[PDB]
RNA sequence: UAUAGUUGAAGGAUUUGGAAAAUUCCGCUAAAGAGGGUGAAAGCCCCGUAGACGAAAUGCUGACAACACCUAGGAGGAUCCUGAGUACGGCGGAACACGAGAAAUUCCGUCGGAAUCCGCGGGGACCAUCCCGCAAGGCUAAAUACUCCCUAGUGACCGAU
């Protein structure tokens, strides 16, 4: 998975190159994860309890993890995350000159 | 009857040819006799063949 | 015949001598074709079957009477013409493998190797060694030796540190000196082989 | 000869004959079999040698002969087989054989008298045609029924 | 060792696109170029593979411990033992490639009924010489046949009649 709920992210593929954001929800069990301002979709909502009207809304849609990097925050780039045996947990450890997340 | 109490004679079957070997089926029963004999000292009644009666 | 020699950089030492009874034989052809076809066509797996009339989960009760309906006559629901019936003469599991006379095998191997030497394709290397199996060096070994096309490598025995660097681009493929077959030579263009593997080959081949 | 240029030995592979695929092959509609008749059902044809109704040949002529239980037939080698053991080698029904001449000595080796020998070998076998001893002792060899 | 696992190398840009793994430059890794997935076709995005490590519990297989059990020579030949309604014969059927045939060998039903080592059975009717064996008391792993089921794989095997 290598991606948690709150974890900034770069997008590599799919009409949102280079655009970053914050992961909101994590769906493992189908490998989908939704971010902010990357997958805007227009929903023809019908008049409902919520939103008595029927506006055209704009929310985000899931993206497959093969389109998502992780972030440095110590530095600010993308790292093909590796794992290290730091003290008795496995804290993710960046590649590309040794960061610690 | 079914068997002998002492040995194991029992009914069986074999063919029967006649002057032109037309094969049919038959029965061969073993000779048997009901007799009152001692068992453990308790006299029983049981089937014993006429070959183990010597 | 005579072939040149190099190690990995030490280039063009004295040559090597090989007998003409094995590596100079002006190859027959029909043998080679036939041994190729046989060897290759011995790799099949005959596993393939098909249900037929008595194997289909059907029944032996007629559809209806023999007459009356004016219709045609039918014996069983399951049968060749009906949809969902058995097949007639479908494929069954078989063998496909078969051997040749014992002499033509040897004639085939001899003919193949003589053919390859006939155009300066056996490149005899002195001796290959790597302490650790570093894949990159092998590439440089061939780059020095100027073999880029599809190639084949023959080794002597368990000096595995020279095989553990032969999972390259499939341009290379590795094999010891006991398994040299027909295809694993005919399918390639150049052939590398150490100096000891040459003699070893020249032993088993009598 | 390379993988993508294979050529079989010429005239060494025929094609096939698939029968009943259309009236131009010449074998459609009765599959090269003709009209009705029990030669033309599935699995027709009578057993071998059967002859309609005639008493077939094998019952028209009589039985004869028996077979001795203990016949003995030898493994004849005539005379020119010997003519490669130049002069003194102790020909023997044994490791002589061991040369690609006579395997499976059936019941001992005989020797015959066809057709010409000029050597001085020494012959050991288990029988001899009367002319063969004369040929051997003519060139001056030996013999022994051993 | 079987049943959960852990670790696991290397990429950017440009042109077409809605989307690149495509195309063109310039790089890198491989004991890892088997495979599957990602907005089209990926050695370098993801799951993995080559390697390297790993069991508190339960099961199997070894090994050596301890305990259980079993097993001795030589010389003598006076007398004793060596499987009974058994072997085998007639009769009527079956089993042996052998359909009673000149028919040995093996069983079954019925009746008749042996000897005891100077003895007995067999060598395809039967007799004689010779040769080979000791029935009518039991036990015995492996090499052989199968696959409802589980694990991992393969296929010039099918692709909704």
């Amino acid at each position: 998975m290598f991606v948690k709920k709150g974890d900034k992210v770069k997008v590599i593929t799919g009409k949102d190159k280079n655009k970053e954001g914050v992961v909101l929800a994590a769906f493992p069990k189908q490998d989908k994860v939704i971010v902010e301002g990357v997958n805007v979709v227009k929903k023809h909502q019908k008049p409902n309890q919520a939103a008595p009207q029927g506006g055209i809304l704009e929310v985000e849609a899931p993206i497959h993890v093969s389109n998502v990097m992780v972030i440095d925050p110590s530095n600010g780039e993308a790292t093909k995350v590796a794992f290290k045996e730091v003290d008795g947990k496995k804290v993710r450890v960046s590649k590309k000159t040794g960061e610690v997340l | 009857a079914k068997v002998c109490y002492f040995t194991g004679r029992k009914t069986s079957s074999g063919n029967n040819r006649s002057h032109a070997m037309n094969s049919t089926k038959r029965t061969v029963k073993p000779n048997l006799q009901k007799v009152r004999v001692l068992i453990d000292g308790k006299p029983k009644k049981v089937w014993v063949s006429a070959r183990a009666l010597k | 015949p005579n072939v040149a020699l190099f190690k990995q950089d030490g280039t063009q030492n004295g040559e090597i001598t090989l007998n003409e009874e094995i590596f100079g034989i002006e190859p027959n052809e029909s043998v080679v074709y036939d041994a190729i076809i046989m060897q290759r066509a011995s790799l099949r797996q005959g596993t393939h079957a098909v249900k037929n009339r008595s194997a289909v989960r059907g029944g032996g009760r007629k559809p209806w009477r023999q007459k009356g309906t004016g219709r045609a006559r039918q014996g069983s629901i399951r049968s060749p013409q009906w949809r969902g019936g058995g097949v007639v003469f479908g494929p069954t599991p078989r063998s496909y493998s078969y051997k040749l006379p014992k002499k033509v095998r040897r004639l085939a191997m001899k003919s193949v190797l003589s053919d390859k030497v006939a155009e300066n394709n056996l490149v005899a290397v002195e001796g290959l060694s790597f302490d650790a199996p570093k894949t990159k060096e092998f590439k440089q070994v061939l780059a020095n030796l100027s073999i880029d096309t599809k190639v084949l490598v023959v080794l002597e025995n368990g000096n595995d540190f020279a095989a553990l660097s032969a999972r390259n681009l499939p341009n290379v493929s590795v094999v010891t000196s006991d398994n040299v077959s027909v295809l694993d030579v005919v399918s390639a263009n150049k052939v590398l082989a150490t100096q000891t593997a040459l003699t070893q080959i020249e032993e088993v081949l009598a | 000869m390379k993988l993508h240029e294979l050529k079989p030995a010429e005239g060494s592979r025929q094609v096939r004959n698939r029968v009943g695929r259309g009236t131009s092959s010449g074998n459609g509609k009765t599959a090269g079999r003709g009209q009705k008749g029990q030669k033309a059902r599935s699995g027709g044809g009578v057993r071998l040698g059967f002859e309609g109704g005639q008493t077939p040949l094998f019952r028209r002529l009589p039985k004869r002969g028996f077979t001795n239980i203990n016949r003995k037939d030898y493994a004849v080698v005539n005379l020119d087989t010997l003519n490669r053991f130049e002069d003194g080698t102790e020909v023997t029904p044994v490791v002589l054989k061991e040369a690609g001449i006579v395997k499976n000595e059936k019941a001992g080796i005989k020797v015959l008298a066809d057709g010409e020998l000029t050597k001085k070998l020494t012959v050991k076998a288990a029988k001899f045609s009367k002319s063969a001893q004369e040929a051997i002792e003519a060139a001056g060899g030996s013999i022994e029924v051993i």
